[PDB]
């Protein structure tokens, strides 16, 4: 399952 | 043991095109989805028969959580041009991988979570999953960026739950395909090279999973020898091969040596005319 | 095909510079331009640019919709098939109208906000468009209402990708190409994810505390302005910064922010009164 | 900017039987950043019909990709992979070597 991304 | 793995690749190419995004997904040796930015589906695709079956539940919530991923990671290509004071004129390539790896039990074991910019390691979940390690001086505000929105806890939550319950979903759903194992065949060439000296190679072909040690001895010694690296054959299997120069009449002298998850027992291959 | 693109934008003022490049076959080679659907009729004349094609004096003759095709010398042709297209805007042809935030300004993250473009001029359309993106204008129909004309931009669910700086653009019925000149910049700003700061009053100052290395805090209230201050290391490993309460208001709220990310904020603090 | 130059591996999907259908392999990796060219060609040409693997990725953030298109080997034609690259000044060649 893709995961959760964040920004940098 | 099992693994499971995300790669996704941010290009900015200006002028050449607008930035692309691709991510694909792997079990062990097998892709089995893709997304590419550039085409016209705008969704994650399967790329291995028996994903096919997951409903549209699946591709709908897979196809939104990458496609955020795609929005994200091609915003940080702007913000990392900002961090490094880098010109909008140069192409750049912003890489991640995601994953976890389980045992036999079908228990967690490592998991994973990095990134890289231009080719050169960024910032990466370390091997505890509660703490960052950021390269270089660009990579340490967005560590102190993630550490205050507590991201290390929700991808450990993830690693360690998610991930894993769906590495384990797929390997039964795929079974008969993620968990065979198709032993090395083998074979041996004999070139000459010169008068004194031959060429001989042992061959591995036809073998899953991927991972392989091809090794040569001359009366039981180790003898580090030149090997290509396992390469695709295309069908889902893999191919290597080893070779050693040997003096011209002492053939016999010198044995091949394969272990593979697929063997009972460790093969030893000896030239034989 | 060919990969067009316009530099350094393809939404340029009257009097500006926009180039047209044209990527065909691993290098910008020497190519024809196309205007409109007359992809088999090269505009000026057949002109072969050699490298780029500069409109240093952009005019609103410029204003059009671009395609171009390189030289194939080893084509039965001679030369690609058509390109992308890309749209030339010039802007600056009517007085810029104005653009507003709804509720404001301040987007929580995962929320939407309405970008409200207007003016006092009937214009027909509406553009809006985030500084620095390469990508294509939104457009909207102006709704034309009590001698305004207005167009309400729908952005979200609020992430960092779409703070920033918009400006909105009108054309008129005929004049699609010719925009007006560019509205006043409006800064969104997204709240979150990053964890609310503590604010209290000093055991007097008002203070905003909280472990995560925040670089500087800003201070709000309920009914509108902005005070920002740096964070100074303190206290048992904490990043804050005291606010001088001054010498007649309340219900302040506050948040962090980190260097080179302007327009990323945290979530709010708690609500505090202040008598 | 790191710049890593391809390894490339020529090579069929079975082993070669001169007259029966194949799979022409040309398996490039190591190479960074990721825009490559890679063609298959019969006797200096490109071949057309020539397919490829979705860009990924190793450890040690290195590209690979497969190319490959189905051909049957014969005796008289020469098979080889054409690669470019920033790298690269001029396309490196290299011949399917059979034996
Ligand atoms: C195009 O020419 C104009 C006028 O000489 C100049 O201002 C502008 O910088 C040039 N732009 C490019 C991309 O060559
Ligand atoms: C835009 O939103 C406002 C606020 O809800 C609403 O009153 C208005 O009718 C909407 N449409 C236009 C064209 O302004």
């Amino acid at each position: 399952r893709y995961p959760l991304t964040f920004g940098w | 043991s099992h693994s499971m793995r995300y790669f996704s690749t941010s290009v900015s190419r200006p002028g050449r095109g607008e930035p692309r995004f691709i991510a694909v997904g792997y079990v062990d040796d097998t892709q089995f989805v893709r997304f590419d930015s550039d085409a016209a589906s705008q969704r994650m695709e399967p790329r291995a028969p028996w994903i096919e079956q997951e409903g549209p539940e699946y591709w709908d919530e897979e196809t939104g959580k990458v496609k955020a991923h795609s929005q994200t990671d091609r915003e940080n290509l702007r913000i990392a041009l900002r961090y490094y004071n880098q010109s909008e004129a140069g192409s750049h390539t912003l890489q991640m991988m995601f994953g976890c790896d389980v045992g036999s039990d079908g228990r967690f074991l490592r998991g994973y979570h990095q990134y890289a910019y231009d080719g050169k390691d960024y910032i990466a979940l370390k091997e505890d999953l509660r703490s960052w390690t950021a390269a270089d001086m660009a990579a340490q505000i967005t560590k102190r960026k993630w550490e205050a929105a507590h991201v290390a806890e929700q991808q450990r939550a993830y690693l360690e739950g998610t991930c894993v319950d769906g590495l384990r979903r797929y390997l039964e759903n795929g079974k008969e395909t993620l968990q065979r194992t198709d032993p090395p065949k083998t074979h041996m060439t004999h070139h000459p090279i010169s008068d004194h000296e031959a060429t001989l190679r042992c061959w591995a072909l036809g073998f899953y999973p991927a991972e392989i040690t091809l090794t040569w001895q001359r009366d039981g010694e180790d003898q580090t020898t030149e090997l290509v690296e396992t390469r695709p054959a295309g069908d889902g299997t893999f191919q290597k091969w080893a070779a050693v120069v040997v003096p011209s009449g002492e053939e016999q002298r010198y044995t091949c040596h394969v272990q593979h998850e697929g063997l009972p027992k460790p093969l030893t291959l000896r030239w034989e005319p | 095909k060919p990969f067009l693109s316009a530099w350094p934008s393809a939404v340029v003022p009257r009097g500006g510079h926009v180039t047209l490049r044209c990527h065909y076959r691993h290098r910008f080679n020497n190519f024809m331009l196309y205007k409109e659907d007359r992809i088999h009729v090269p505009i000026f004349h057949g002109r072969l640019f050699q490298e780029s094609f500069n409109m240093s004096p952009v005019t609103t003759a410029h204003a059009g919709n671009y395609t171009c095709r390189g030289s194939h010398p080893h084509s039965p042709t001679g030369w690609s098939a058509a390109s992308n297209p890309v749209v030339i805007m010039v802007t600056g042809n009517h007085r810029k109208p104005s653009l507003l935030a709804h509720p404001g300004p301040l987007v929580k993250s995962g929320e939407r906000v309405i970008l409200q473009c207007w003016s006092d001029i009937m214009f027909e359309h509406f553009f809006l468009h985030k500084e620095g993106i390469s990508k294509d204008p939104s457009r909207l129909v102006g709704q034309i209402h009590d001698g305004v004309s207005k167009a309400n931009f729908s952005i979200g669910p609020m992430m960092f990708a779409l703070a920033g700086t918009y400006r909105c653009y009108g054309s008129v019925t005929h004049t699609p190409y010719q925009l007006s000149a560019p509205s006043d910049p409006l800064d969104i700003v997204v709240t979150g994810p990053y964890e609310k700061p503590s604010l209290s009053a000093q055991p007097v100052t008002l203070s905003c505390s909280s472990r995560s290395s925040y670089d500087m805090y800003h201070l709000s209230r309920e009914g509108g302005a902005e005070r920002r201050l740096p964070a100074v290391r303190k206290v048992n490993r904490t990043f804050q910064a005291d606010f001088p309460l001054g010498p007649h208001g309340g219900t302040y709220r506050c948040f962090g922010s980190f260097r080179h990310s302007p327009y990323e904020w945290s979530d709010p603090s708690d609500p505090l009164l202040v008598s | 900017m790191i710049q890593r130059t391809p390894k490339i591996q020529v090579y069929s999907r079975h082993p070669a039987e001169n007259g029966k259908s194949n799979f022409l392999n040309c398996y490039v990796s190591g190479f960074h950043p990721s825009d490559i060219e890679v063609d298959l060609l019969k006797n200096g040409e490109r071949i057309e019909k020539v397919e490829h693997s979705d860009l990924s990725f190793s450890k040690d953030w290195s590209f690979y990709l497969l190319y490959y298109t189905e051909f049957t080997p014969t005796e008289k034609d020469e098979y080889a992979c054409r690669v470019n690259h920033v790298t690269l000044s001029q396309p490196k060649i290299v011949k399917w070597d059979r034996d």
